């Protein structure tokens, strides 16, 4: 085998390297450390991490953000130190359980809910500047802000437009381990089976190719390791056997291929698109869509099944049945 | 017909069963002994398929589905329209995938590159058998199955989540919707960077390798590095299924209750109760 | 932390939509045997002589019986209810016309009750019917039984942690989560559903389409309301030892016809008659008990899907001793 | 009245479902299939005598020239008219215009099928700084072996034929990424000195393995030009010598492993 696929046989160690950009350089903090286990499946150096307002600004809305979850939590057991490690998983911090519509809820139902909503909005806000621009900073395109911003997107979505489409803050996602989760269901029960949400369908399909993708970059990549296959960068601006061999393995198999820079194109198209289609299926949800699943029958896609035991007519509409 | 550069690379050799005799090209496409059989399995599968759904009620191709056979008939060969046709398309699955594997090795072998590639593959095989294979076996019927329709599949897998009453608190299941996640996450990063890199934009200068590693320590404090972050991507996917797996497997043949009272271990130590 | 195969699986659906039950045998067999221990029926006594109605003083309901056939009926009512106390759990050792006692007037309403279950709820119960054992199982507090609080051990009979009393503000959630099978939902379905006719269950759109004029702002529903439907449905599912499959197909759980079983509809009458029992029956139990029965809020102890099944799909398994005990329903 | 209901049959979810196939279709076959036929379009085949004419569908299917202004200095514009020049030591086995080739000398040399190169740029890859990324350690004096790996200077390399071929003088750091890339020794019984991808050495506390080639083949490895600094097309050159022992070194290799 080539073992330099797995680990790294012998390590190197040399001196730290420092690219400067337009601004900045001030603001990187540490001392870089190495540790020689990781040493051995990745880079070596820890550190340093650049500052900066944006960056700093972050750190600050987040942990605000955090404080509101946690002291909200830390009451929903009645401040016990030992039950709060216990139930962790259990606790969180809900959206307005009565119908208030838009109106500001109360503290108490919801309102502390929508305050670390908020300062997690601006949390995400500020550390998607600080994305962008050390970017900006070392003269690099703008690619990775562009796809951070498409999560950034679709988490605004099912927490503040998604509720301020519909008009109630009561659909939010709560915060927490096991809350969050149950949301999933509640979402999905109430809209008639996300299955059946053609952009649910959509996502998943990005999501699935995200992995068939990266396994198959990765292991593309390791696989011409012995040509220098990693040093993208020179392998775009100068061909080498190492891509062209990449390229040609993938052309025999599938009948086509990419190249070395394109494929990073269709990785990321490929994660943009689960956030995208995301998206457009929740602005979708509720606006306009009530049952999915219904509105796949009335579109004429849903399937149809034999009865296994015997049919059964809802009860409710029978004759003189009771409420 | 050949790229600029194809030519060269098109020795004969790398067969893995063979030889000479189906070492050979049709179009782009290699051809190879595990070609030949790939294309005899898909060619029976599909035409199982035809043949299965031409005596179902519908062709719209979203509601047809061909479905494995009730639990009755255990793990034995089932009626042709019962059952049946869907243990034939199920072996033909599996004639397809894994000649499609082998036949990536050759692929490999003449090009002189690493196996990583099927390697990966065998990843995504593994847990059709899961799903296809094992867990029936280990629940005793076909019948556990899943079925080959586009949204009726869908259906398998919703009911088969209900039946332990919140799937989403499987641990297997957890952890494999994080693999999902994170590496849906790496695929982005990593391939924003290197365009990010390769297309700075205006007429400023490609970047470099350098460029690369200051951008992620300047943001994260931290990067891999370019080799690294192939065989991490390429662990992150497989981890999907890796994980995944277990959480299936364990679902019926190691585990009855609810999956959230699973984590009563947990929650019900003694010292804290 | 893990049960070992093989497991028993059933089919409760078209074949490859993977709908059924997933039992555990040995928790089948622990549960098949505490059941076992269901009393036989007493051996038939031949009716011999006046009604009771003349024979007795005080007796409100079941003065049809004969001498003989009665006190077969209290013997029975003595055996499923409070066999370690016997009759005097109820009755004035010289007095057996004392009303002095509370269990005495309980004991009648309960006759008047369970003679209701049998009689106007058999779309629930069937030919099978319900007696005094099959909720108290030998036991003047039957074990499974609800407050207008989560309640916790939910059986009763065993004795709590200094966390799971209902005092202890900090163990709520848990206490909580355990009437939804671990879940953490933050609602509990027996107020909310079981104890009135209040609330509705159904939370899904009949429509494709977001009718105009219930579905923007205030006019709408709160999410809340599926996540307490969800949250009721886990603790049916776990109060019959069952799965969501046992009654619907997940493929749209809000539609009926091939979409759901049997079963479903049974349940869906379950959920009228427990609120019967409940708002009629157990509920106004308050008037005539101790305090050391009440709730924290003065509520006598009330019935839910448990107290009945105990986690099975069927309570007792399906024992019935219906065609031995007339005398409790179904009625002329 | 429904929201979303837009004719009597038809809703904004319909419309938009169409709208997503379409974007999707638009940027997969318009945009991503362009761009992957940067390199290597267009196709080969025959000319005519005077048939020099554009053909139609190979204008279409490329996207528009790209030019990569390059860190130091110059260009590069892509998709460009790249022809292999270079003549090849391979003869068609048969008549089918799939079939395929075979070496006509000894392929390491000749360098044809997993032995070939690209017509790599005769070019140092840079630093940032501008100075040579991949240099020997004898010269790269700031770096330096990790505490606790092998220190493989020294070490005897043993080809795959079980024999020794020579012994490891030095290594070949990135000086851009902080790896290794190449093992640099002395060959027996010779003059030169050869450079082994690290990727082909299995490196164990008293040898080095190397089963991609027998000891008699490291005589041929490509030399390099200056002794201190290695081409991008070197590199090319010598990782490609190693991969086709992979399937040259010995008769049996080409062959059905079953
Ligand atoms: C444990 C859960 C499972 C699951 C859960 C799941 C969900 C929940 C969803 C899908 C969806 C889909 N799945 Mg299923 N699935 C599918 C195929 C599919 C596609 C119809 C669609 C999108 C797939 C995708 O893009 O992935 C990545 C691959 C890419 C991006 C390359 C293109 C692949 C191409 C789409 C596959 C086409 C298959 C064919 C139409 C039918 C076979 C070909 C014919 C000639 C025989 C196959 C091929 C198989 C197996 C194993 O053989 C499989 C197994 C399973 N899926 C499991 C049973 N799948 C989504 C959907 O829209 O369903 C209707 C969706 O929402
Ligand atoms: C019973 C419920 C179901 C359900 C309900 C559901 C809902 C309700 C939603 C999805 C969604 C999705 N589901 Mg579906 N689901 C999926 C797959 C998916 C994803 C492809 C897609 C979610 C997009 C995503 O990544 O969100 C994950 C990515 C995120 C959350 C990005 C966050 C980015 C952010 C910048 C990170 C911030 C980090 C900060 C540090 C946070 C700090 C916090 C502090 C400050 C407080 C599969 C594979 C299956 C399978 C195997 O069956 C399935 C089954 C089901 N889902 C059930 C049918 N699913 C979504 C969708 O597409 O809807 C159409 C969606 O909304
Ligand atoms: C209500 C039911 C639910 C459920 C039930 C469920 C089940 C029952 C299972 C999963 C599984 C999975 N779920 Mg989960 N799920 C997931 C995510 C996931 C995936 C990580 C994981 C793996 C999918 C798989 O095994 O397919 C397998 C895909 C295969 C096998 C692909 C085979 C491809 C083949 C090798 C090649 C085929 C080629 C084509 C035939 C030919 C086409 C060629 C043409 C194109 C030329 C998310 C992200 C969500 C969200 C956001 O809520 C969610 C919600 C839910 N899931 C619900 C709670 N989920 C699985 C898992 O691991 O659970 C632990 C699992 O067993
Ligand atoms: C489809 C494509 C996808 C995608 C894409 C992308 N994802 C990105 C990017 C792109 C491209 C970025 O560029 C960005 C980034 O930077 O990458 C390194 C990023 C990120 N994705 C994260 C998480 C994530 N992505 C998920 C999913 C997907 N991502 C989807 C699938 C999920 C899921 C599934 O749940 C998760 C959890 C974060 C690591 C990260 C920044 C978060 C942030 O904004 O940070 C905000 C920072 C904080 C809150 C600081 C908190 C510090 C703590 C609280 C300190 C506690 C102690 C307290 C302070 C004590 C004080 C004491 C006092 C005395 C002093
Ligand atoms: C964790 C790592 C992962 C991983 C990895 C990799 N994945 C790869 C490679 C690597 C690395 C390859 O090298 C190989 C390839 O070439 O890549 C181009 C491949 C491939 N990934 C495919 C589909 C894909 N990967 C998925 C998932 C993951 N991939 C996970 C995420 C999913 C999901 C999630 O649903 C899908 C559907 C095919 C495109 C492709 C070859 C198909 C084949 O075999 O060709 C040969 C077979 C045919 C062309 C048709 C045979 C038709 C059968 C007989 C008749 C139908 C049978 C079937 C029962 C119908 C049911 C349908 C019903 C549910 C609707
Ligand atoms: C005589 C006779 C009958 C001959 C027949 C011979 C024969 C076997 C024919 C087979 C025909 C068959 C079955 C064709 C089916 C082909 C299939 C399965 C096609 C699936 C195509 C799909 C959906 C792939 C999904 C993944 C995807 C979106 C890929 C697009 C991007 C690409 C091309 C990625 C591949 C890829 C990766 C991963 C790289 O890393 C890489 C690195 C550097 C350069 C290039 C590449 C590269 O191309
Ligand atoms: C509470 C669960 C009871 C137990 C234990 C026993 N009996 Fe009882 N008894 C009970 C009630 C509610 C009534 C009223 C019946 C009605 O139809 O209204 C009765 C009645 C009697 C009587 C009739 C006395 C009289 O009215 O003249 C007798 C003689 C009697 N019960 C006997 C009896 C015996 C022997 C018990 C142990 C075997 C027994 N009872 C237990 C309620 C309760
Ligand atoms: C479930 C539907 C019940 C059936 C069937 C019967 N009873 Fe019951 N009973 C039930 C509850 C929830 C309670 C209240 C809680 C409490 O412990 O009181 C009761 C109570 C009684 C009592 C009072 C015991 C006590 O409070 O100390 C008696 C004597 C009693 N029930 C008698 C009884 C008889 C005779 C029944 C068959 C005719 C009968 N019950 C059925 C719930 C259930
Ligand atoms: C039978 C014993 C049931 C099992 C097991 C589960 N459910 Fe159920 N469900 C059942 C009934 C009788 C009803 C109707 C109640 C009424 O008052 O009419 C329901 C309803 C639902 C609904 C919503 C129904 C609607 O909006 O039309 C949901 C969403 C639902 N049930 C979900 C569900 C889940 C997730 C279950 C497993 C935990 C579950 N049900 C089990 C009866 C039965
Ligand atoms: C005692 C007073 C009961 C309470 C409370 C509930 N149920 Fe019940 N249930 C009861 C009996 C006696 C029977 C048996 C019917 C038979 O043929 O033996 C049942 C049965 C069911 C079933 C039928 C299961 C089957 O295999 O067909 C279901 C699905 C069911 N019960 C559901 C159910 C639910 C949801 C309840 C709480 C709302 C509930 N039951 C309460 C007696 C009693
Ligand atoms: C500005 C206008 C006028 C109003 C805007 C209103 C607005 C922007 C609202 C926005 C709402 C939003 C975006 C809500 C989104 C909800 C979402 C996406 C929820 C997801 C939650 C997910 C999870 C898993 C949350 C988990 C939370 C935790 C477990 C917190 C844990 C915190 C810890 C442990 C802190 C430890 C600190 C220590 C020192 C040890
Ligand atoms: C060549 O591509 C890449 C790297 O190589 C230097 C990285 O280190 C990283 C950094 C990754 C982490 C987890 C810090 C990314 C994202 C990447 O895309
Ligand atoms: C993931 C499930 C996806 C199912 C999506 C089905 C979309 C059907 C749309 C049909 C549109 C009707 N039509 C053709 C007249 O426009
Ligand atoms: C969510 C599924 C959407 C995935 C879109 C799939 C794109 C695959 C495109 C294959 C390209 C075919 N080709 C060669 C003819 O261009
Ligand atoms: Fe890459």
């Amino acid at each position: 085998a080539d073992y330099q696929t797995i680990y790294t046989q012998i390590q190197a160690r040399g001196p730290h390297i420092t690219v400067s950009g337009e601004w900045g350089d001030n603001d990187r903090v540490g001392k870089p450390f190495y540790s020689y286990w990781l040493g051995k499946i990745g880079d070596a150096q820890i550190g340093p991490i650049y500052l900066g307002a944006s960056g700093i600004a972050a750190f600050a809305f987040g942990s605000t953000a955090i404080l509101i979850i946690l002291f909200n939590m830390a009451a929903e057991v009645h401040f016990d130190p030992l039950q709060f490690f216990r139930q962790f998983f259990w606790l969180g911090l809900y959206p307005p359980k009565a119908q208030y519509g838009m109106g500001i809820p109360p503290l108490h139902d919801g309102g502390w809910w929508l305050m670390a909503g908020l300062f997690m909005t601006l949390s995400l806000g500020s550390w998607w500047i600080r994305v962008y621009s050390r970017a900006r900073a070392l003269g690099l395109g703008t690619h990775i802000a562009w796809n951070f911003a498409a999560a950034i997107f679709f988490v605004l979505c099912i927490g503040c437009i998604h509720p301020t489409l519909v008009g109630s803050w009561s659909e939010g996602v709560p915060f927490g381990i096991w809350p969050h989760i149950d949301w999933l269901t509640a979402f999905s029960i109430r809209y008639g089976n996300f299955y059946y949400c053609p952009w649910h369908g959509f996502s998943i399909g990005f999501a699935y190719g995200c992995g068939l993708l990266f396994a198959a970059h990765g292991a593309t990549i390791l696989a011409v390791a012995r040509f220098g296959g990693d040093r993208e960068i020179e392998q775009i601006t100068d061909r080498g056997t190492a891509v062209e061999r990449a390229a040609l393995f993938w052309r025999w198999t599938i009948g086509f291929n990419a190249t070395i820079e394109s494929v990073h194109r269709w990785g990321w198209f490929f994660s943009l698109m689960v956030m995208v289609s995301a998206s457009v299926g929740i602005l979708l949800t509720g606006t306009f869509v009530d049952n999915w699943y219904l509105w796949c029958v009335k579109h004429g896609a849903a399937p149809d099944y034999p009865a296994y035991l015997p049919a059964t007519p809802d009860p409710a509409s029978l004759p003189g049945a009771p409420k | 017909a050949l790229l600029s550069f194809e030519r060269k690379y098109r020795v004969r050799g790398g067969t893995l069963i063979g030889g000479d005799l189906f070492d050979f090209w049709v179009g782009p496409y290699f051809v190879g002994f595990f070609g030949v059989s790939a294309i005899f399995f898909i060619f029976l599968g599909v035409s199982l398929i035809g043949y299965a759904a031409s005596q179902g009620p519908t062709w719209d191709p979203f509601a047809i589905s061909i479905n494995p056979p009730d639990l009755k008939y255990g793990l034995g060969a089932a009626p042709l329209l019962e059952g049946g046709f869907w243990q034939a398309i199920t072996v033909c699955a599996l004639g397809a995938f894994i000649s499609w594997m082998l036949r990536e090795v050759e692929i490999s072998r003449k090009l002189g590159i690493g196996w990583h590639v099927p390697l990966a593959f065998c990843v995504p095989i593994f847990m059709f058998c899961v799903l296809q294979v094992f867990r029936p076996l280990l629940l005793g019927s076909w019948g556990h199955a899943f079925p080959y329709g586009i949204l009726s599949h869908l259906d398998w897998v919703n009911n088969f989540g209900y039946q332990y009453l919140n799937w989403h608190y499987n641990p297997g299941h957890m952890s494999s919707v994080s693999f999902l996640f994170v590496n849906a996450m790496a695929l982005g990063l990593h391939g924003g960077l290197i365009l990010s890199v390769a297309n700075p934009g205006d007429g400023d200068k490609v970047k470099t390798a350098e460029h690369e590693n200051q951008y992620f320590r300047d943001v994260v404090g931290y990067s891999i590095g370019a080799l690294s972050i192939h065989r991490l991507g390429l662990f992150l996917a497989s981890n999907i299924f890796l994980t995944g797996a277990f959480g299936t497997i364990a679902s019926g043949p190691f585990w009855t209750r609810g999956w959230p009272e699973w984590w009563g271990w947990w929650l019900d130590i003694p010292f804290w109760s | 932390c893990f049960e070992p195969p093989p497991a028993t699986t059933t089919q409760t659906g078209f074949r490859g939509l993977s709908m059924g039950e997933v039992l555990h045998p040995a928790t089948v067999k622990a549960k098949k045997e505490r059941d076992a221990q269901y009393p036989p029926a007493l051996a038939a006594v031949k009716a011999e002589g006046p009604p009771v109605s003349q024979v007795y003083k005080n007796v409100k309901v079941l003065g049809n019986l004969t001498e003989a056939e009665f006190l077969r009926t209290m013997t029975a009512i003595t055996e499923w209810v409070s066999p370690q106390e016997g009759c005097t759990y109820c009755h004035d050792e010289n007095n057996l016309a004392s009303e002095a006692k509370y269990p005495y007037v309980v004991a009648r309403r309960m006759l008047e009750m369970t003679r209701a279950i049998n009689t106007n709820w058999t779309q629930h119960v069937a030919q099978t019917g319900v007696t005094c054992y099959t909720c108290h199982r030998g036991t003047p507090l039957p074990p499974y039984v609800r407050y207008l609080e989560p309640t916790l051990p939910l059986n009763n009979r065993e004795t709590p942690t200094h966390v799971e009393r209902v005092e202890t503000r900090s163990g709520y959630v848990v206490r909580l989560a355990k009437y939804t099978a671990y879940s953490a939902l933050n609602y509990d379905p027996f107020t909310m559903f079981l104890a009135n006719d209040k609330r509705q269950v159904r939370v899904v759109p009949q429509t494709a389409l977001p009718l105009v004029g219930v579905s923007r702002g205030k006019e709408r529903r709160p999410l809340s309301d599926a996540y307490a439907t969800f949250a009721l449905m886990m603790s049916i599912s776990d109060s019959l030892g069952t799965n969501c499959t046992f009654c619907h197909n997940a493929q749209t759980f809000e539609s009926w016809g091939k979409k759901s079983t049997p079963q479903r509809a049974i349940a869906w009458w379950g959920i009228r008659m427990v609120r019967d029992l409940n708002m009629n029956y157990l509920a106004p139990l308050n008037a005539s008990l101790p305090a050391s029965r009440l709730g924290r809020q003065g509520e006598a102890p009330q019935a839910d899907c448990r107290t009945c099944h105990q986690g099975v799909t069927k309570p007792l398994f399906g024992a019935s001793r219906l065609k031995d005990y007339p005398e409790l329903g179904p009625i002329k | 009245m429904y929201h979303g209901a837009l004719a009597q049959h038809l809703d904004i979810a319909q419309l938009v479902w169409y709208a997503q196939w379409l974007v999707i279709w638009t940027v997969v076959l318009l945009y991503l299939r362009r761009e992957d036929r940067r390199e290597g379009y267009p196709l080969v085949e025959p000319l005519g005598l005077v048939k020099l004419a554009p053909e139609d569908g190979q204008v279409y299917e490329l996207p528009y020239p790209k030019t990569f202004v390059l860190p130091h200095g110059g260009t590069v514009t892509v998709p460009r008219r790249r022809p292999e020049t270079r003549e090849l030591k391979l003869a068609q086995t048969d008549g089918f215009e799939g079939a395929p080739l075979q070496p006509t000398g000894n392929p390491l040399v000749d360098a044809v099928g997993p032995a070939s190169y690209a017509e790599r740029a005769e070019v140092v890859d840079a630093t940032v700084d501008g100075k040579a990324k991949i240099v020997p350690l004898r010269v790269a004096t700031d770096f330096s072996i990790a505490e606790g790996d092998v220190d493989p200077r020294g070490l005897p390399v043993v080809a795959a034929d079980g024999v020794e071929a020579g012994t490891v003088t030095d290594l070949w750091v990135d000086r851009s990424e902080h790896y290794f890339r190449y093992l640099e020794l002395s060959v027996a019984g010779s003059a030169r000195t050869a450079l082994i991808p690290l990727g082909f050495c299995d490196v164990k506390k008293d040898k080095i393995v190397v089963t991609s080639i027998l000891s008699e083949q490291f005589a041929n490895v490509p030399r390099l030009q200056s002794r201190d600094q290695i081409t991008l097309r070197e590199e090319d050159k010598v990782s490609a010598y190693y991969a086709g022992g992979l399937l040259y070194a010995t008769p049996e290799r080409a062959e059905s492993l079953l």
